[PDB]
């Protein structure tokens, strides 16, 4: 009587490892069926998740990340704990194979073994995020020294750093959409990183014309500036949109 | 679909989790 719901990967990649698993446990929880020895098929469950435990042991001891460090053991927590309901069904199914209680430890841990496993790539997803956010972050602290460009020699060397950095980042963006499963996010950021890339030109326009005017004798150059000012807040409005989006998540990527 | 292949799948899936991570 309790409905259930299959999750919708947030990532093509994580889909792809996931989906054999949620499918077959729909299927199962759907049927219409005493169940066999299981104890062989259960202790291979427990084998693998107690090599996987070791290996996030060892992540979670090494790791720089201290992000990835304190988000890792909850999610390995939930394998774990899963890993101990089939366990027990399997003890139950051994003097009892038509056990309503053992089968439900079945469906919660096979359930519960999904929704942590998810949990887990999620998390080596987000350090992954992380990894595009420096570069969108190195982006914006690069436009803040836009206006400390005021020759033409600096002005060379400002649009050769830049421009170089943009594509680099526009590269991460559109990978990035590539994978997400979810269409309204790609949507954003592919419009964010558009407008950024727009920008640009209008930016290295705006700074030469700067340049080039505090540079002359008697000319006012409040309205260069403020014409390069306004440049770069819209960039970095748009820039800080792409680092917002890449972070969304959903209530549908969610097992129960 | 049965208990024992549900049982295989997640076995090879965690197997395949814990590749992923060493390869990383």
């Amino acid at each position: 009587h309790h409905h259930h719901h299959m999750p919708v990967f947030h990532t093509r990649t994580i889909e792809s490892i996931l989906e054999p698993v949620a499918q077959q446990i729909s299927h199962l929880v759907i049927m219409h069926e005493a169940i066999p020895d299981l104890t062989a098929p259960v202790a291979a469950v427990q084998a693998a998740v107690s090599n996987l435990v070791r290996v996030g042991k060892e992540t979670v001891q090494t790791t720089e990340d201290q992000i990835l460090k304190r988000d890792m053991p909850p999610a390995f927590i939930k394998v774990e704990n899963a890993c101990t309901k089939l366990v027990q069904a399997a003890q139950m199914l051994q003097s009892d194979p038509y056990s309503v209680p053992a089968r439900d430890y079945l469906i919660d841990g096979s359930r519960g073994i999904l929704s942590g496993t998810s949990d887990l790539l999620l998390t080596f997803d987000e350090a992954e995020v992380r990894k595009i956010i420096r570069v969108c972050k190195g982006i914006l602290e690069y436009l803040t020294v836009a206006e400390v460009v005021e020759t033409m020699e600096d002005l060379v060397t400002y649009t050769k750093n830049l421009g170089p950095g943009m594509t680099k980042m526009a590269k991460m963006i559109d990978e990035r959409q590539q994978e997400l499963t979810h269409q309204e996010h790609r949507v954003m950021l592919v419009n964010s990183m558009n407008t950024v890339k727009e920008l640009l030109p209008v930016l290295i326009s705006a700074m030469k014309i700067f340049v080039t005017t505090k540079n002359s004798k008697n000319q006012g150059i409040e309205e260069a500036l403020k014409n390069r000012n306004f440049t770069v807040e819209k960039m970095s409005a748009e820039i800080n949109e792409i680092i917002r989006v890449l972070q969304l998540t959903s209530w549908d990527e969610d097992a129960w | 679909v049965g208990w024992e292949q549900l049982l295989t799948t997640i076995a090879r899936t965690i197997n395949e989790v814990e590749n992923q991570i060493l390869t990383r």
